[PDB]
């Protein structure tokens, strides 16, 4: 488990590993002194990318977990189909309601 | 050249507005809403042209 | 020189072999000087050689500037004045701030000296003021020095520096001032520049700094506080370095 | 009359052979005759370029601290807003009486020498009295062309023409006025950022967005894009009623009708020094100019590749653009500082772009219609920019409290009474984005996964303050104004901020948005006073005098001056009158 | 254009354009226009009344 | 911090058409002094090294 | 006529400088034969 | 602090007495006036908000 | 022959290609959308300006002086003022000949 | 105008449309939105009844 | 023109046929910018003959 007043901790596979539902909480609920004995060692800007990663590819996860829900992805723009030659590559909308009961 | 001055004569901007040049400036209309009329001043004002 | 570098892959052919260097030379005889002079002028096999000759000429003067600055001010200095400029009562108490304002400005000068491009150096006065001592040791290219710079050494040669603000060159020409205890100040003869009207040292926020073909500079300040530095004690320029120097910077007069 | 009883005209046609010379621009014995007897130090605010210096994260603090002490010192060379006119006429309080020579020119006390991009802080002393060049009419001060003129012309323009419908404005610029404004809307429009691909993936969350505000509000939602409100028109035009979608669809229609406006008075004639004819025309056809937020790099691809080009200086590296074609979690490095600028608008990023684009020609020109001339007819003053922390934001996106619903469970719908909503009460944190959905109330539901998978799709680094620079064009480009400038300041990845909101802690003040005042159209009267940390010293010179940082162009070295900027926070006409009256305000010399 | 007093445009495709542009068709508006010394020859209408 | 100086004052009526062995003065502005900032030279993010 | 106060210029006025002892360990004024420039 | 702490009981004393007048709740107070402004901009009818 | 009349050109769209079930072929000045011309895929970017106040139609079709409509009737359409009831008479009176 | 002029004088007498069929038209012809499942059914039909 | 080709291209092969003179000067028939009196004029009407 990675601690939040170190940054020397954030790594990629540490946030992925973790769901959104409870990155919500270990944020809020973290000790407020920051502390500066162990630096990062792509900076402390570095630190933050190394973060934003954790969330971004954890986005699949929190999707897969509701991969019984929403529909399949379609084409929402042309020149994305297979067979062009007599009929064009149509471009759907997603206005829809993405729901399975 | 000796004043360096010049006179103004009868204009307006509008034809309409150039109607009341031929009864003198006494009932003149000076200004409508933008359009403006300077009448004569010079000495060729009341004159044959 | 390609191939009997390439075939036997040397990277710089200062590490071509020994019997690899004399048998091109035995082949073409004009290659003598770029592998075999102990400390050619210019550099042998680089393609910048030619700008790697002009560099070492603008580091060589900064030490003798640098260098020179440290001579006439080794400890606490005493100035006292060099010109003429009388004061209004309360005109003293912005040289108050000249007494505080001082010891920043000679860092940044020296800073603006190498901040400088060394192409764009060789458009100011003491570029080519060593360019009209250096012809001493010849008329220096575009003809900048007047016809009566090489009749005294009391014609100097300004450049001029912001002292506020940015510390920046506030010039295109070098403004060529002549100089008579105390000696007041004196043009010389004649597209439009802002700070080129003024006696050197005359007002506040300006940087005067001349230079002479004795090659004895000033350093003046706004007030009379001025004093001479003589940087020909530390030129230190070999004339067989600098006689490729100055003639691809010298133009012959007719 | 002439010598007879006949009437004769003099049109303004008539003054054809005489102002159309090319010696209007013949000003070289004018800034010499002048130069002599010089004139001091005038604490050049508005009279100096800055290059750009660190990142724009910081670059207030820079100019607030250097501008500290050259701004409390006298005033700026207009203060004319205040006097009426004929009080420039008369000899007192007037001393730039003789300073005003040309009308199509200006003469003011700038710096003396320093060269325009570069340094920060320039050494005050003496001082240079020398030309900028004025651009178009409105740049002419308010004493001799009065504000009642500017709405004489445009509301007679105004008729034959479309116009927006009286009714649908105050949706608007209640929208645009609106304190408590959920700030998802400034979220989610840099969650977009323009990528149609990203647009049309989160069509649902679009969808319910502008459906629940219309509830709060009788008003638009996302409205400071034009893209944004472009993507709108086409691909969500279905499913709303006509009352909501009139808003929208009026809006283009009347950028539909300010757009043809310029070509109804052009004449055909050749192409022309590279430019066309409407180019010399008008300046909103000019490609060199560029609204100040541009997700692509379709504009620098038209403004860099030009005759009239002088060095687009993108200053926190590198000083010369090379681009990105298309960007993604591993591109979008959240913090860097080389002056690439993204290409990732288009719908199809698997046909992905670095030169050639996607969009029309009147694309950008459309953005600067909407940017330049219609937030200024909703501002009166009150709108400025934004600098984004692009990884506090994506940070914050992607943090929503969407639960797992149930095997044979319902859709969530409503917040209040469904537990399983991601608005519900239960589900309230903080410090998460369906609490951002709630401190404004917009009903977004559990359908909102489709949202994630493409937010960890498209992202973008950080914005930055792109500086490029121009000649005068074709056409007015004599052997003395050849060496003139006009420095036209732009971010890339940023956006508007409408409304500014700092009574309020919910967005601690400057957190994912540093201000950046990109220009005097969008200087903040209330944004800017209000900054992180901060000088009392400068509240007088903040309730007027609209700060402009000066890496993003000066008030006399840029297309727009402060005549005009005063003209838009004044005269209470119509939104019809001031969108033709800027407009008419346009037209170049 | 009668006169010449002033540098041109340095972009000398505009001025061109401009030239004929201007003095197309006026009663002050020469034909084959200035030579190096002399006057613009400015051209006779048919009758003046 | 005040600069050192050998006398203390004298005033002088100079009459114009009357100035022989000829002299000059100095030059300081009219804005107070808190605004002739100081000499400031940044070391730039990149350098030579 | 001119009215202005009047300070008779001779050779005994003088500034005062002051200095940091480190000035002189600047490194522009302790430049190698070379640089790295 | 405290008007976020009770901005529910602030909304609903608002619009039940928005039911029985067409009357503003707290304008006796312009710094109460500033946070409805500011924070309960969500969960108001239009009519009153 | 078999045509169809397109009232509003969308060519902000990529999800039909632009074009792809008609090629947009203008058959009068009365009919150039000047976004459908200057939006088509292959369309010159030198000409882009001088396609806008232009009705571009190839002479196959009929050019201006050979149409028995003239450019005067397309241009009373496009740029009066009034409302389409009085527009309606007001080119309606526009067919009577010579 | 004048072409619009002698309309008002045949504007009399004869038809004249709804005020509410002159902006549903017109908005639709001006619908960037408007739905192409409308043209082909056009083309379905073709004149055929 | 002759009817050429099919229908689906002749535009297409039009735009790439007429690139070059279509450019070269402005026709003849765009003169909608023109007022009256500007026509009856000898400048700006070179088509008033």
């Amino acid at each position: 488990a990675p601690q939040f007043h170190r940054p020397s901790t954030i790594t990629a596979d540490n946030v992925r590993a973790l769901g959104t539902r409870g990155l919500v909480l270990a944020t809020n609920n973290a000790q407020f002194i920051m502390d500066n004995s162990y630096p990062h060692p792509h900076g402390t800007q570095g630190a933050v990318r190394e973060f934003l990663r954790g969330q971004a590819a954890a986005l699949t996860d929190l999707g897969v977990t509701h991969a019984n829900n929403t529909f399949a992805p379609q084409p929402m723009f042309a020149g994305d189909a297979a067979a062009e030659w007599l009929r064009p590559s149509f471009g759907l909308k997603r206005t829809y309601s993405p729901f399975v009961v | 050249g000796l004043f360096q001055e010049a006179y103004p004569i009868t204009c307006a901007s509008d034809p309409a507005l150039l109607r009341s040049a031929r009864d003198g400036e006494a009932h003149a209309r000076e200004t409508h809403f933008t359009q403006y009329l300077i009448y004569d001043a010079s000495p060729l004002k009341g004159l044959s042209l | 020189l390609t191939e009997a570098c390439a075939a036997e892959r040397v990277v710089r052919p200062h590490q071509l072999s020994p019997a690899a260097q004399t048998a091109l030379l035995r082949r073409f005889p004009a290659l003598e000087g770029p592998l075999r002079h102990p400390r050619p002028v210019l550099q042998p096999f680089d393609i910048a050689a030619e700008v790697a000759f002009v560099a070492r000429i603008q580091i060589a003067c900064l030490r003798a500037l640098g260098h020179s600055i440290r001579a006439a001010l080794q400890g606490g200095p005493r100035i006292f004045q060099r010109l003429r400029y009388d004061f209004g009562p309360h005109q003293s108490e912005w040289l108050g701030e000249v007494t505080r304002r001082f010891p920043v400005l000679l860092e940044n000068l020296m800073r603006a000296l190498e901040g400088t491009a060394p192409d764009a150096f060789f458009h100011t006065a003491y570029a080519l003021a060593v360019l009209a001592h250096l012809g001493g040791q010849l008329v220096p290219l575009s003809d900048d020095i007047p016809a009566r710079f090489a009749d005294s050494d009391a014609h100097y040669a300004f450049d001029y520096y912001s002292t506020s603000g940015d510390t920046l060159r506030l010039t295109n020409r070098p403004i060529a001032v002549v100089i008579d205890e105390q000696s007041k100040c004196r043009f010389m003869e004649g597209p439009h520049r802002v700070c080129e009207q003024y006696l050197p040292g005359e007002s506040y926020a300006y940087l005067c700094l001349g230079f002479n073909r004795r090659l004895c500079g000033l350093v003046v300040f706004p007030g009379g506080f001025a004093f001479t530095i003589n940087t020909a004690a530390y030129l230190s320029l070999a004339d067989p370095v600098a006689r490729a120097v100055g003639l691809r910077f010298c133009r012959g007069a007719a | 009359w002439g010598k007879d009883h006949q009437v004769l005209r003099l049109s303004m046609e008539n003054a054809v052979g005489t102002v159309c010379h090319p010696s209007l621009m013949n000003i070289d014995a004018a800034v010499g005759g002048v130069n002599h007897d010089p004139v001091e130090a005038a604490n050049p605010y508005g009279a100096y370029v800055a290059a750009p210096a660190g990142p724009g994260a910081d670059m207030q603090q820079r100019f607030l601290n250097a501008w500290r002490q050259r701004l409390a010192h006298g005033r700026v060379r207009w203060v004319a807003e205040c006097q009426m006119t004929a009080e420039q006429f008369m000899q007192p309080d007037n001393a730039n009486l003789a300073l005003e020579l040309h009308p199509a020119f200006d003469f003011f006390a700038g710096v003396a020498d320093v060269e325009l991009p570069g340094g920060e802080v320039p050494p005050a002393g003496p001082g240079a009295i020398q030309a900028t060049w004025r651009v178009v009419n409105g740049n002419l001060p308010l004493a001799l062309c009065p504000v009642a003129f500017r709405d004489a012309r445009g509301l007679e323009l105004g008729v034959g023409r479309h116009a927006m419908a009286p009714a649908t404005i105050a949706a608007v610029r209640g929208a645009f006025e609106d304190r408590s404004y959920p700030a998802v809307f400034y979220l989610l429009q840099a969650a977009i950022h323009g990528n149609e691909h990203v647009f049309c993936a989160l069509a649902r969350l679009v969808t319910q967005c502008i459906t629940s505000y219309w509830n709060n509000t009788r008003c638009a939602a996302f409205v400071n894009d034009y893209s944004l409100v472009s993507y709108i028109v086409t691909y969500l035009g279905g499913d709303l009623p006509e009352e909501c979608m009139a808003v929208y669809r009026d809006l283009v229609a009347h950028v539909e009708a300010l757009a043809q406006l310029v070509d109804d008075f052009t004449l055909p004639g050749p192409e022309l020094g590279g430019q066309a004819q409407a180019e010399l025309n008008h300046l909103m056809r000019d490609p060199a100019l560029l609204p100040p937020l541009v997700w692509d790099c379709d504009g620098l691809m038209r403004h860099a590749a030009l005759d009239r080009h002088r060095d687009c200086r993108i200053d926190a590296g590198g000083h010369e653009p090379v681009y990105a074609a298309a960007c993604n979690v591993a591109t979008a490095d959240f913090n860097r500082n080389d002056g690439r600028l993204l290409h990732n608008t288009q719908a199809r990023a698997a046909d992905a772009a670095d030169d050639r684009p996607h969009r029309p020609a009147d694309w950008t020109v459309h953005h600067k219609i909407y940017y330049y001339v219609l937030v200024p007819a909703f501002s009166r003053g009150r709108c400025c920019t934004a600098g984004v922390r692009f990884d506090r934001v994506y940070a914050t996106l992607q943090n929503m409290v969407v639960p797992e619903i149930a095997p044979g469970e319902e859709c969530p719908s409503d917040p209040v009474t469904d537990p399983a909503h991601p608005l519900h009460p239960a589900n309230l944190v903080a410090n998460t984005v369906k609490r951002m959905f709630h401190n404004g109330r917009v009903v977004v539901d559990g359908p909102a996964m489709l949202t994630l998978q493409v937010l960890a799709h498209n992202m973008a680094e950080r914005t930055t303050a792109l500086l490029c620079s121009a000649a005068p064009d074709a056409g007015a480009n004599t052997a003395s104004t050849a060496n003139m400038r006009i420095f036209d300041g732009a971010l890339h990845a940023g956006v508007l901020l409408m409304a500014p909101q700092h009574l309020d802690h919910t967005i601690q003040n400057g957190e994912y948005f540093y201000v950046l005042p990109v220009h005097a159209l969008f200087a903040g009267a209330d944004h800017v006073a209000n900054a992180p940390n901060f000088p009392p010293a400068l509240r007088d010179l903040a309730r007027h005098v609209p700060l402009v940082p000066p890496a993003l162009g000066a008030n006399y070295f840029s297309s727009i001056r402060q005549p005009v900027v005063q003209h838009a926070r004044e005269s209470a006409a119509g939104e019809n009158a001031l969108t033709y009256a800027l407009m008419a305000g346009y037209f170049k010399m | 254009y009668l006169g010449r007093g002033a540098p041109p445009l340095l972009d000398n495709a505009a001025a061109v354009y401009l030239r004929n542009a201007v003095v197309a068709g006026n009663r002050l508006g020469p034909a084959q226009p200035l030579p190096v010394f002399g006057c613009a020859q400015v051209p006779r209408r048919a009758g003046m009344d | 911090m005040d600069p050192y100086y050998p006398f203390d004052a004298l005033d002088v009526w100079e009459h114009r058409r009357f100035i022989v062995a000829d002299s000059r003065s100095f030059i300081t502005p009219e804005f107070p002094r808190d605004f002739w900032m100081l000499p400031v030279f940044n070391i730039p993010r990149e350098t030579a090294a």
